[PDB]
């Protein structure tokens, strides 16, 4: 047993707060829930507080716990995420979307108390107001994706790299390519895994007594690529 | 207010065994069917976290046995998930829906096979659980049970979708793809020597490409394995597989220092004059990454 490992035995409550600005529409996302990383389990609510999303949902789900991620007994060796806790990591992205705008965000990921908490400032610029985000062309689900994680040891952290599909109401599909870097909060030492990927899988849905513009999020990760 | 708060006390007691609590508050009013603002009930958490004789006791005073939550999870999704056999078989004999999908699609099956329990699975199968069900990105619970190395959950599953014994060893089509493109030889590429080159003996397609555009050959150079490396360029790999990748194999045995890698890649054809899509030479990305040895084959390679 380890000691950031012994914070996730068991079920985990998850509080997300994202301060967000994208083209100057300002906007505010809570989120609640709980998380097992026994199971890479997330059952969570997020609530857009200011009023309507001016993105869609979808864009957003990367950017709303890696920490959650199942990690099989034989690469516990490898669990950048869980590592860094109680204190915490920094995660940074940027987020190209194809022929559109992009997103950069800053969160702290930490425990205050018993609960794992997001805090995300985010940022986005250069969207066409006719694109598929500022538009509201994409559809309301998501796609299985590959996440490629990398030691950067020079920094004491984890480079992250993958690329998310949205599908467009027409049928295509938008990409959004994610280049991610972690850094821990604190100064002990934390696990800088060899090369590995996460398999994941989410579904939205809607919870039909919520009036508030809203995302209801089951999602299941599991690293893997380790002998 | 009172009522709710009724129910709380409930949904904690449930959570955390208090049978005599569970007693007391439904002896004073406390709904069994009670639900918090995410659809949860007491039966759910009693399920999730196994307790039977709670689960008995909300049973027998009309808790409804298929509430579902807001992510679609029924009481038997969550013991099924959990590995409690005995409340797993009071739910089902209470009418459980077997085949209940929560807002991934998986079934009880999907969940017990993906967690490992095996008696589960078989009390399900009993039951009438659907072993050919698919999730929303096309997974059965075999596919899960082979995802998560449960070998004997996998044979169990073949036999009784009507394909025969064998099935912990993997499925009938070498060249199967999921809906990120991985074929099981994406997945071997991960340091499985032997599985890769049983695999490839059995016709799996060494130059598939996933919905990414890596090849079994970006993955072993990505993961650093010189051994499979080896085997795939010997059974075909195309040594400069690119195609949507936007980088070829020898860009990411540059990025990440692994030089034997490099070496193979270079007597068996590749291109070192290959851009990235930011326009950088594996030469380039060797010097970025601080790997000298590399550049300077690399160099030598001209």
């Amino acid at each position: 047993v380890s000691k950031g490992e012994e914070l996730f035995t068991g079920v985990v409550p998850i509080l997300v707060e994202l301060d967000g600005d994208v083209n100057g529409h300002k906007f505010s996302v809570s989120g609640e829930g709980e998380g097992d990383a026994t199971y890479g389990k997330l059952t969570l609510k997020f609530i857009c507080t200011t009023g309507k999303l001016p993105v869609p949902w979808p864009t957003l789900v990367t950017t709303l716990v890696q920490c959650f991620s199942r990690y099989p007994d034989h690469m516990k060796q490898h669990d950048f995420f869980k590592s860094a806790m109680p204190e915490g990591y920094v995660q940074e992205r940027t987020i190209f979307f194809k022929d559109d705008g992009n997103y950069k965000t800053r969160a702290e990921v930490k425990f205050e108390g018993d609960t794992l908490v997001n805090r995300i400032e985010l940022k986005g610029i250069d969207f066409k107001e006719d694109g598929n985000i500022l538009g509201h062309k994409l559809e309301y689900n998501y796609n299985s994706h590959n996440v490629y994680i990398m030691a950067d040891k020079q920094k004491n952290g984890i480079k992250v790299n993958f690329k998310i599909r949205h599908n467009i109401e027409d049928g295509s599909v938008q990409l959004a390519d994610h280049y991610q870097q972690n850094t821990p909060i604190g100064d002990g030492p934390v696990l800088l895994p060899d090369n590995h990927y996460l398999s994941t899988q989410s579904a939205l849905s809607k919870d039909p007594n919520e009036k508030r513009d809203h995302m209801v999020l089951l999602e299941f990760v599991t690293a893997a690529g380790i002998t | 207010g009172p009522g709710s708060d009724l129910g709380k006390k409930l949904l904690e007691a449930a959570r955390a065994g208090q049978d005599d609590e569970v007693r007391i508050l439904m002896a004073n009013g406390a709904d069994v069917n009670a639900a918090d603002d995410v659809g949860v009930t007491p039966l759910h958490l009693a399920a999730q976290r196994g307790h039977l004789e709670i689960v008995e006791v909300l049973l027998k005073y009309g808790a409804d046995v298929n509430a579902a939550d807001l992510w679609g999870q029924t009481p038997l999704h969550l013991a099924a998930t959990a590995g409690h056999l005995e409340i797993v078989e009071v739910l089902l004999k209470n009418g459980a829906d077997v085949n209940a999908r929560d807002n991934i699609g998986h079934t009880p099956l999907h969940l017990a096979a993906w967690a490992g329990h095996l008696e589960i699975v078989e009390v399900l199968l009993k039951y009438g659980a659907d072993v050919n069900a698919q999730d929303k990105f096309g997974k059965t619970p075999f596919d899960l049970a082979i995802d998560n190395g449960n070998e004997d959950i996998a044979e169990v599953l073949q036999k009784a979708a009507g394909g025969g014994s064998g099935g912990g060893s993997g499925g009938g089509d070498v060249n199967a793809y999921d809906e990120v493109g991985w074929t099981p030889l994406h997945r071997a590429a991960w340091g499985h020597l032997e599985l890769v080159e049983k695999l490839l003996k059995n016709g799996a397609d060494v130059n598939a490409a996933d919905i990414d555009g890596y090849t079994p050959l970006h993955l072993a150079a990505f993961s650093g394995h010189l051994e499979i490396v080896e085997v795939l360029l010997k059974y075909g790999a195309d040594v400069n597989a690119d195609d949507q990748a936007g980088f070829t194999p020898l860009h990411l045995a540059a990025i990440f220092g692994h030089l034997e890698i490099v070496e193979v890649l270079l007597k068996n054809g590749a291109d070192v004059n290959a851009q990235d899509k930011f326009g950088k030479t594996p030469f380039d990305l060797a010097i970025d990454n601080g790997n000298e040895d590399i550049a300077e084959v690399l160099q030598k390679a001209a």
